[PDB]
């Protein structure tokens, strides 16, 4: 009912073999040619990755900072408002990098931190501004 | 099989049910019950059976009778139906048995047979034992045809036909037990060589064949699952169906080597395209460093701006030191991705040029099967006698095939050196007009009831003609005639003082360099008792060799054989004998096949018998003249010696159930 398992025979295989008397070694040399074309597009991309690995020699070693361990704490003293504000004017609402920033608040609190202060630093307005760019 | 049961087997027929033919003789036990239906296929079975078990003496129906138990011995007409159906049609009581019965003194009608090759004699023996007259007429100094053995000194070896395809249901198995032949089995097992003269490694037979086996089985799914038979208005032959399936092989080899190469583009450039976000982050990471530092620079105590703007860069700068690890874990996943696939490519080729070498001896063995070129044989019908095939081992008759025509010419009218040269056929009767070989001057004139025409089918295919019929045959005849293949296949015997291969193998191969000489000396055979060894010359071949001199063909064997066994082993051959079947003008060819365009039709238009028109107009229409027997003229058992065999069978009984009555239909 099904050709030999390995063997491979479709219908519209066998027209375009059987078209005219040469159409098998055009069929066959059109892959082979398209073959070469492929295997030698490796070449030029396999090429052009080795350059830019050269590139990335050093990796970012150089450039890394060492990271912060430093405990938490909810107690916002006046230096850290002020960070804040500022984080809030270039970081919008990215609570993470806000954190971040300050350092010793969570997340949470600088969530909580826009509505505790938001008619004393205007909030609105600074995120209004942050907005504009 | 076994019992009542496996007489039906060993004759060919089904053990529980009536075939076409004796549906005729017993139009009315097959129309009724089935319960009588039984005992008449009882009663045959049974009569079987006792001949079988006993060939080398007549069956008489009193004999039956005996031994036939009751209740199925109560219907005395029934068993004498049933015997004389089975004798008239050589089911038993043919070939070469002592005869209980001497003959009758005087004869009924006379036959005429062309040819005394082994259908002529099998049927001229059944007519004789029916009480006819029967002259044999055959143009060579021997019987036999096609069946030819060679004979010097104590070497002995076939140039015809050498093998017996097996005893499950074939009748030379009854043959055998009533001639001396010394029957040998053949051992499968075939060592291959190459042409340098080394033997193929065993890893390589195996793979190949069965390539071989899937390229065959892949024609077959061509001709019936996606009816290819018929490109540009011509019949497609399994051989143009091969190069296709062979060529679609080679295209998806191409086409999965394209979408695997195609899977390492497309990740290469994903990877390109990473490394590219990997220098453009790196730049910004470079830059935003000696910000950080710039800002850092500016010493303690600090305005918070300039704080905010220490703690900024530092956060900007671990993010995209973040995001730059993050793209060399993806960088590492796909750098193996990589090297995995480089790892395992498909098959860079189907067959290499050695492969389609080894896989064209294969190519030769099908080639030698149907003695033609698989560019000849229909692909749709090639091997429409696959399903009548024999069971058990294939033999060799160590003493020389031609033992049984001689034995079957015993007792016989035959005119030998007699080349029949017309045959003229009448509502009267027939006149055949025959030459002396030797000189073609001296004439003879042979007037018959009957003519059994058992020319070779290449023969009969001769233009201009080696026999003239008068009137000529009906343009059904000769076009049948024209459609049918008849093939040629050679052999070389060589006969030395000294056995040097390998006594346990009966058979070995060589390849050969090319395709085109792909059947050029391909297959050796051991098989005799003295040191013969035998080659084969099969397809396009064949044809070729035949013009090419002894000298020339028994060296390239010579040379064959010392690569295989090396230069000091080789001796030179005593006698050397090389055939030339198609040059032979009693044969024109070795055997017929399936050609592209015939069908296993063609061989039962070949097997009608002719009848020809009424001598005064207005007579009632006359009987048959003119009948057919040979291996081209039945269909389950084309180019065989049992199948000539089973033919001349045939026709005597056809022949005597026209001229002497056939009485048991009643």
């Amino acid at each position: 009912r099904k050709p030999p398992k390995g063997m491979f025979l479709s219908q519209e295989d066998v027209e375009a073999v059987s078209a005219n008397a040469t159409a098998a070694t055009t069929v066959l040399r059109q892959l082979d040619m398209e073959l070469v074309s492929v295997k030698r597009q490796i070449q030029n991309i396999k090429q052009t990755n080795s350059a830019l690995k050269e590139k990335l020699d050093g990796g970012i070693e150089p450039y890394r900072l060492p990271e912060v361990i430093q405990k938490c704490n909810a107690r916002w003293t006046t230096e850290e408002q002020l960070l804040a504000v500022q984080a809030i004017r270039k970081y919008g609402r990215d609570f993470q990098a806000i954190s971040d920033v300050i350092g010793n608040k969570s997340v949470v609190q600088v969530k909580n931190f826009f509505v505790n202060y938001r008619r004393r630093f205007n909030i609105d307005e600074v995120l209004q501004e942050w907005e504009a760019e | 099989p076994s019992g009542v049961e496996g007489a039906a087997f060993q004759s060919r027929l089904p053990h529980d049910r009536m075939t076409s033919q004796e549906a005729a003789c017993f139009p009315d036990i097959i129309s009724g019950p089935q319960q009588t239906q039984k005992v008449f296929l009882f009663i045959r079975n049974r009569t079987l059976q006792l001949w079988l078990d006993n060939p080398k003496i007549q069956l008489t129906f009193e004999a039956t009778l005996q031994q036939l138990e009751a209740p199925y011995n109560s219907d005395t007409v029934l068993v004498h139906r049933v015997h004389s159906y089975l004798e008239r049609h050589g089911l038993i009581n043919f070939g070469i048995y002592k005869r209980i019965k001497p003959l009758p003194t005087k004869k009924t009608g006379k036959v005429i047979i062309i040819g005394s090759g082994v259908s002529g004699l099998a049927a001229a023996r059944q007519l004789q034992s029916f009480g006819m007259d029967v002259t044999l007429l055959e143009a060579r100094d021997r019987v036999g045809g096609r069946v030819a053995t060679f004979r010097k000194g104590n070497y002995v070896a076939d140039l015809g036909a050498m093998v017996v395809t097996g005893l499950g249901g074939n009748p030379m198995a009854v043959v055998s037990k009533q001639v001396n032949m010394e029957l040998a089995k053949i051992k499968q097992k075939c060592p291959l060589y190459e042409a340098n003269g080394q033997a193929v490694p065993k890893e390589k037979d195996e793979m190949v064949e069965q390539e071989f086996n899937r390229l065959l089985e892949a024609t077959s799914y061509l001709s019936h699952q996606l009816d290819f038979n018929v490109l540009n208005n011509k019949p497609v032959s399994l051989g143009q169906a091969l190069e296709v399936v062979i060529q679609l092989q080679e295209k998806h080899v191409k086409d999965e080597q394209i979408e695997h190469w195609k899977k390492i583009v497309k990740t290469q450039e994903e990877l390109k395209e990473l490394l590219n976000k990997m220098v453009n982050l790196k730049e910004k990471i470079k830059e935003l460093h000696q910000q950080y530092k710039e800002a850092s620079e500016v010493k303690p105590p600090r305005d918070i701006t300039a704080e905010f703007l220490v703690k900024s860069k530092h956060r900007d700068l671990t993010a995209l030191c973040k995001e730059y690890d993050e793209l060399a874990e993806t960088q590492g996943k796909l750098e193996e991705k990589l090297q995995e696939l480089e790892a395992n490519p498909p098959s860079d080729v189907y067959l290499s040029s050695r492969d389609r070498q080894i896989l064209d001896w294969h190519f030769a063995n099908l080639e030698f099967a149907n003695a033609t070129p698989l560019s000849t044989l229909s692909l749709k019908h090639w091997d429409q006698d696959d399903d009548f095939e024999f069971t058990g081992s294939h033999l060799t008759v160590r003493n020389g095939y031609s033992c049984v025509p001689v034995a079957l010419a015993e007792g016989l009218d035959i005119k030998l050196n007699t080349a029949v040269r017309q045959v003229r056929y009448t509502a009267s009767g027939c006149e055949v007009i025959a030459v002396n070989t030797r000189s073609t001057s001296q004439t003879f004139i042979y007037k018959c009831d009957a003519v059994l025409c058992t020319l070779p089918l290449g023969v009969l295919k001769q233009q201009p003609p080696a026999v003239q019929f008068v009137p000529p045959l009906p343009e059904w005849k000769t076009s049948a005639v024209q459609r049918m293949g008849f093939g040629n296949l050679n052999k070389v015997v060589l006969c030395f003082d000294r056995v040097f291969w390998d006594p346990s193998v009966n058979l070995f191969g060589h390849v050969g360099s090319t395709t085109a000489s792909r059947g050029e000396l391909f297959l050796f055979w051991n098989l005799y008792k003295a040191p013969i060894l035998l080659a084969l010359v099969a397809g396009e071949a064949a044809g070729i060799m035949e013009n090419i001199s002894d000298d020339v063909i028994v060296g390239r064997c010579l040379a064959i054989l010392k690569g295989i066994f090396g230069s000091s082993a080789v001796p030179q051959p005593k006698e050397t004998v090389v055939s030339r079947w198609r040059a032979d003008p009693w044969a024109r060819g070795s055997y017929s096949y399936v050609a592209a365009g015939s069908s296993g039709n063609d061989y039962d238009l070949m097997a009608q018998p002719i009848t020809p028109g009424p001598s005064i107009p207005g007579a009632p229409q006359p009987i048959p003249r003119l009948f057919f027997a040979g291996e081209h003229t039945i269909r389950n058992y084309p180019a065989t010696v049992h199948g000539a065999l089973l033919s001349g069978l045939r026709e005597a009984g056809r022949i005597a159930d026209q001229f002497l009555g056939a009485m048991y239909t009643l």
